[PDB]
């Protein structure tokens, strides 16, 4: 039943967990009690611009990955319409944040338009660019900027265009 | 007593295109990539690590459509398998 | 008859360190990454996809010493489990 | 025994390489008939530089990584101490090979001094640098330029330092 606190997602039975634990010896990330940790996760996303066109459709994608977080046990920041600066001061408080020591994993998800060099903030324009780099994006959530999630999986996923081709060629067969 | 530690481990990302290439959305059913990863998450988090989910993800683009896509896992250090258990 | 085809796809790259870091070499015994490479493609071609062998490679350096490094996987577009099956 | 072609790489068995096919159904790349296939691999080394310091011992990595490609069936090519330029034009001529046709794989072994940006060619200097980037490797070996490629496994291992960073952070227990 979807009723439940993980909805859609198709649960891992204890025969499998234990199947799974016994089949890798020491090659899996440890997960803490259930009861006692306080995993988060933080969805940036943004919808309407200043001067390119808006994300319509968006808010579906906010709405299905915050349930799909919250189904894997992680408490969802959602923040909306952010410039590259905004975002890098949300990243860094969500590096700060004191849950992170008692959890054992976090989720990152972006959600913009984009260009090959990076993710696009609200007030991105060609004349002048608002741009979050991904390489930003690790420095602020590694060891020494975020030592808190030392030893544990920082999943990022991010949607957004890398360019404007169309990314494909064509062949006869 | 101070130890080393690697700055960086632990990682993994996870794109929606490949580099110099666009990334689908309908204005009413969403983003494909995100529809798609949630999808392969509620199906596979419960016998794949998140690893291997993402490869399904991927697997999922392979034949090309009118609106082709490959999503791209980048700079990855993950040192284990990455399992949800969801459940627990 | 014409058809579409990813233009980036079935990629992997491995890499001997994480970006801005160091990647160490002995004058008589080599590169490090490379000796580890060499001996767990040795060792697990048989039983391991190339994915999986590379985030073994990537363990062995999970302990750092005083030349510590961690090997990076990059830019993977696998759709698929690579298997060498050495011997066929 | 390593006298054989495998050397030291241990063998997969029959039953082993049934058990995996079995075990997963479409989500392992086909490979090519032993008796007809003609797999290829190239490793570029630059040891010895015109301004930067040499890469003593990079003759046991290209033994070894030369060895150990030839065990798992592929013919390597070893090319050394290229610029940058010379690489490319070795990375083209290499993505032109017609064997590529009636193979299922590649290998792509890079082994020099780097920063940053990139590889570094055998000139390379911080006056005058001489770098060869990741990404012009990958757009020389994508569908567009090596359509004998397409649909197989295009492996690119790379020995070279990113910086000059020692990659860690101190920690109290
Ligand atoms: C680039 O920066 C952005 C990235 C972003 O996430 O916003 N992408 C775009 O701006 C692209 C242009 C390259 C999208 C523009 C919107 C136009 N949309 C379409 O043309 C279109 C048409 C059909 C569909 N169909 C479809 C079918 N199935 C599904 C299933 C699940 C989810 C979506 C979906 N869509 C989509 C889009
Ligand atoms: C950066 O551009 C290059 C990358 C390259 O591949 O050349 N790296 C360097 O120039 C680094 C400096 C950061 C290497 C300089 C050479 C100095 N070497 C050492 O200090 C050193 C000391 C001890 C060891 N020990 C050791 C132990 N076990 C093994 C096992 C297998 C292989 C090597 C090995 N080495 C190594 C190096």
């Amino acid at each position: 039943t979807s009723s439940g606190s993980e909805g859609n997602v198709k649960l891992c039975s204890l025969e499998e967990a234990q199947r799974i634990w016994k089949q890798k010896s020491a090659e899996i990330y440890p997960i803490m009690d259930k009861s006692s940790r306080t995993r988060l996760a933080l969805i940036i996303c943004n919808e309407e611009f200043d001067s390119i066109p808006r994300r319509t459709g968006a808010e579906v994608d906010i709405t299905g990955m915050t349930m799909l977080l919250q189904n894997l046990g992680y408490s969802v920041d959602v923040k909306k319409n952010l410039t590259a600066s905004d975002m890098t001061t949300e990243l860094e408080a969500f590096a700060h944040r004191p849950e992170h020591k008692t959890s054992d994993s976090t989720f990152l998800v972006f959600m913009s338009h984009g260009i090959r060099e990076g993710i696009c903030g609200k007030k991105h324009s060609e004349q002048v660019p608002d741009i979050l780099q991904l390489n930003a994006i690790f420095n602020m959530l590694n060891t020494k900027n975020c030592p808190s999630l030392k030893d544990k999986p920082k999943v990022i996923i991010i949607q957004a265009c890398r360019g404007d081709s169309p990314g494909v060629v064509w062949f006869k067969d | 007593a101070i130890k080393k530690a690697h700055i960086e481990k632990d990682f993994i990302a996870f794109c929606s295109s490949t580099p110099d290439n666009v990334s689908w959305r309908h204005p009413t059913m969403g983003s494909v990539f995100i529809g798609r990863l949630i999808e392969h998450m509620q199906e596979y988090a419960c016998s794949c690590d998140v690893e291997e989910i993402f490869r399904k993800v991927r697997f999922s683009f392979e034949q090309p459509d009118g609106r082709a896509q490959m999503p791209t896992t980048e700079r990855v250090t993950l040192t284990r398998c990455f399992y949800l258990f969801p459940g627990h």
